[PDB]
């Protein structure tokens, strides 16, 4: 194929987070796979970074939220940045959670990786206006 | 399937008008088999027996809706309480009809009873509409009946939320005494002049001979009342041009009685399209199990929605009160009642009438003249403040300084010495010096007269907790400026952030900081930093003005408590008994402001300040909170600030030197 | 009557309050009568007490919950001790919606008044074992 990886899309991420000096932040992390790959990328990228990153724990999913136990977990976020990794299906339910909790405050940031941001047509009504998304969907640069 | 209704009516007319009515209920909603029975009772002079028949009565019945329709009973105690807490005691709603106390308001009390009558606090919700229009903000509460005084305070807080603004002056007092003309002076003294009146009519003619005996009832004065303040001899000692309101159909039965008839009909079919369908036993003779659908036929009558009546749109609110509700606004005009406003359930319109006012013209008078004789308070601070005693009687020796310049000295009021040294001595003496110069500056600057007087201590002002019900207070210059004795604090006020939080300042006109005061081996301290005063002993004697601001700075340093426990031994009521103290080498230390013992350095020479230079902050006037004497006041301050005049007093007393 | 009123009543259990230093807590009321009286002695006991206590703005209630607007003021809540003042059966709804939200948690504290806490038989299942009380009835004391 083409294109980044998941590693150089999250690299690229935290060089936006690391021009605009966004030092405080969260990691949301669901249970789509390659996800321990993806913490495990972020530390080591935190470890190798000029910044000395102020990094939250990681908030882990278990299942289809009964918003009891994941809420506990969703109350203890105080920081800015919100780092999610899921996918299309669950990310309308974790944005109607935020919205619900009021964690989708104006310093409360959304960054979404590639996979998740689907159809261009298709867009629920549940996100927030200033999503910031990174993907390789380049429309200067046709198929040609 | 039948459906019993209970009622307690007098007349034959409206008896027949209500058994029609429930013959019509009928009408409209098909050919059901579902029936209604009336019964209604008489009255009985007596309370107890009414209470007695009327329950036994309506347990023998088992009705659903109990209504009370009397008016103009001659007892003015309009008690319908017995047979709705009886039905209460099963949780049946007993709608009321005719009184509009607030102690029906209370749910808790009354747990099954409705009504389609508001109490009047909703018509100060209406005078907030005056507020909406008027642009009126300081107002006089006077409020005789307790039962409803706390429930008129709390909507009168409710209604002062959105705009965050303060109730000049709140009453509350037993009904049926007569001297309360004192409070009105209070009152009259102020610069608002809403009055704002809910007690019976007895102190309503009350308070109208009192106000017209006193001409409380003059040029600018505001008067605006309700139905109860404009009946009996209250509406014979009424001055013309007061400004009342009126109940739309609020004594015509005939009507309410068909509006009652439909609500409570159109209640029992919603009723009747559910299930769990529960009758009251007879409770009379060995029943005492409660009707079990009572929170839900009440959730029943919480959501009803009506759109048939004279009236308009009735509807219940969370309290169950009146939604929507037509108001007449009439005004007093040479002993004749004309209208001159209506309103709808949210917006107030006047008619084609003009709107004739007590005073002047027939706009609205600006009932808002802040005070031109400012009272002052000061406290007796030695090189700011000077006070001297009369020579033979309230007279001043206008004595001449060096510098060519005549002492203006001014007429003050003030006490001799301590409670327990003088008990009440209090006379006038001559106040002169720096902020007497300030005030001067001022008063040339903006014409405004003054009324310089002293605080009764020698304390600037702490927060204490009061010996009961553990309240806090505040006292010295800011209890009695909170008091309203008080109106400007002329004193060298310490700028800090707890006082901030409950008045307003303005601009300092002095900046200095703190030294310690020491007689002239280590004869100096350098400041706070000696870790002999860390840890002190018998020997280094340091101590402070009690209940100071000094004090106040230290308690908010979490580090310092060891000062603070040392300190509290050794408080001295004013500076100058610390002065004399140290003068006779009894003292060691004292944290005071820097110029003042600069310029008793130079009064004397023993007196030797320290080196360092902490706490850099101002001192400037102690005001009240938001008003329209702090912005042109500031502006004058900061006018003083600019030319050299802070230069001039610097040339009386601080380059002064000897 | 020979009984404890709710505002002494209040007054001991803000005694309680201040005597553990849980000086961050919150205030819920329902549409229970006799509310706004419980409100204005908070204010004043607050405005007239040593500690500045660090209280959270009032959840207020108009109905039965639809669990929509009430869910926003109910996802406000971050601080541990939790005051109500409302009637047994609305209690157990709120209990309910307090466990389905994860505000039964073990730092989360909650402490009713004697009204609300009726019958020493009738306890259902639905209350938190830790549930603080304060009720003047004294079996020492018997009625002879």
């Amino acid at each position: 194929q083409f294109g980044a990886s998941i590693q150089q899309q999250a690299t690229v991420m935290l060089k936006i987070m690391q021009d605009y000096d966004w030092h405080v932040f969260s990691l949301v992390t669901t249970i789509f796979p390659g996800y321990r790959d993806f913490i495990s990328f972020i530390k080591t990228t935190v470890d190798n970074s000029f910044v000395g990153w102020d990094m939250q724990n990681v908030i882990t999913l278990d299942t289809s939220f009964e918003d009891a136990k994941t809420q506990v977990q969703l109350k203890k976020i105080h920081s800015s940045v919100i780092l999610l990794y899921c996918s299309k299906d669950e990310a309308v339910l974790i944005l109607s959670e935020a919205r619900s909790l009021g964690l989708t405050g104006y310093d409360f940031f959304w960054i979404v990786p590639s996979l998740v941001s689907g159809n261009t047509e298709l867009i629920p009504k549940e996100f927030p206006s200033g999503l910031i998304s990174v993907s390789y969907d380049d429309w200067d640069y046709s198929l040609e | 399937k039948i459906v019993n209704i209970g009622a307690v009516l007098s007349t034959r007319k409206h008896e027949q008008m209500f058994r029609e009515a429930v013959n019509q209920a009928n009408k409209r909603h098909g050919s059901w088999k579902i029936q209604l029975n009336a019964t209604s009772v008489t009255h009985k002079p007596n309370a107890i027996q009414m209470a007695l028949s009327v329950c036994e009565d309506l347990i023998s019945s088992q009705v659903y809706a109990i209504l009370v329709s009397h008016p103009p009973t001659p007892n003015d105690h309009f008690t319908p309480t017995p047979v709705s807490y009886t039905a209460g005691f099963y949780r049946i709603p007993v709608l009321g009809l005719t009184t509009r106390m607030s102690i029906y308001s209370d749910k808790s009390i009354h747990l099954s009873f409705l009504r389609t009558v508001p109490p009047y606090s909703h018509q100060s919700s209406v005078w907030f509409e005056m507020m909406r229009v008027y642009n009126w903000n300081h107002i006089i509460l006077l409020v005789s009946d307790d039962h409803e005084g706390r429930a008129a305070q709390k909507r009168l807080e409710t209604l002062l939320e959105e705009r965050e603004s303060k109730a000049e002056k709140v009453l509350q007092f037993d009904p049926g005494t007569k001297n309360v003309t004192a409070l009105l002076m209070e009152a009259r003294e102020l610069e608002a002049r809403v009055i704002i009146l809910s007690a019976s009519e007895d102190d309503a003619a009350t308070v109208y001979r009192a106000a017209a005996m006193l001409n409380m009832t003059g040029s600018g004065y505001v008067w605006l009342v309700g139905e109860r303040e404009i009946s009996g001899n209250a509406l014979r000692y009424a001055p013309d041009g007061i400004i009342g309101l009126q109940l739309i159909n609020g004594k015509n039965e005939s009507a309410h009685i068909s509006d009652a008839v439909g609500v409570v009909a159109q209640a029992v079919h919603e009723l009747l399209e559910k299930e769990n369908i529960t009758d009251p036993p007879r409770g009379c003779v060995g029943n005492t199990n409660i009707w079990k659908t009572g929170p839900l036929f009440k959730r029943v009558l919480m959501s009803s929605k009506y759109a048939d009546g004279v009236t308009g749109r009735v509807e219940f609110n969370e309290d169950g009160d009146r939604k929507f509700a037509n108001y007449s606004i009439m005004n007093l005009q040479n002993r004749k009642l004309v209208q001159v406003g209506i309103y709808n359930g949210t917006h107030v319109i006047p008619n084609d009438r003009k709107i004739i006012w007590p005073g002047g013209e027939t706009e609205k008078p600006r009932g808002y003249q802040m005070s031109t004789r400012l009272k002052i308070v000061t406290i007796h601070q030695e090189p700011f403040v000077y006070v001297k005693p009369t020579m033979s009687d309230g007279t001043c020796k206008e004595e001449f300084t060096v510098n060519g310049d005549p002492v203006k000295k001014v007429i003050c009021t003030g006490p001799n010495d301590t409670s327990p040294g003088s008990p009440r001595h209090t006379v006038p003496q001559c106040c002169y010096g720096f902020c007497i110069d300030l005030l001067i500056k001022l008063a040339r600057t903006m014409n405004f007269t003054y009324e310089v007087h002293l605080v009764a201590d020698g304390k600037f002002g702490t927060q204490e907790r009061v010996n009961n019900s553990n309240k806090k207070e505040w006292n010295g210059m800011m209890g009695e400026l909170l008091s309203g004795q008080a109106d400007m604090i002329v004193a060298p006020l310490t700028i800090n952030n707890e006082r901030a939080q409950y008045i307003e300042f303005s601009k300092p006109f002095k900046y200095q900081g703190l030294t310690i005061l020491v007689k002239k081996p280590e004869e100096r301290i350098t400041g706070i930093n000696d870790p002999r005063l860390r840890n002190p002993s018998d020997k280094f004697i340091y101590a402070t003005v009690k209940q100071s601001s000094v004090d106040i700075y230290f308690r908010r340093q979490v580090e310092l408590s060891t000062m603070y426990r040392h300190m509290e031994k050794h408080n001295y009521e004013s500076a100058a008994e610390a002065i004399q103290a140290v003068r006779d080498n009894k003292l060691h230390a004292f944290i005071w402001d820097s110029a003042v013992l600069e310029f008793e350095a130079s009064q004397k020479c023993d007196l030797v300040t320290t080196g360092e230079l902490f706490f850099r902050s101002g001192f400037g006037i102690g005001m009240r909170k938001d008003s329209p004497w702090k912005q042109n006041v500031s502006l004058s301050i900061l006018k003083s600030h600019e030319n050299g005049f802070m230069e001039d007093l610097d040339k009386t007393w601080v380059r002064y030197q000897e």
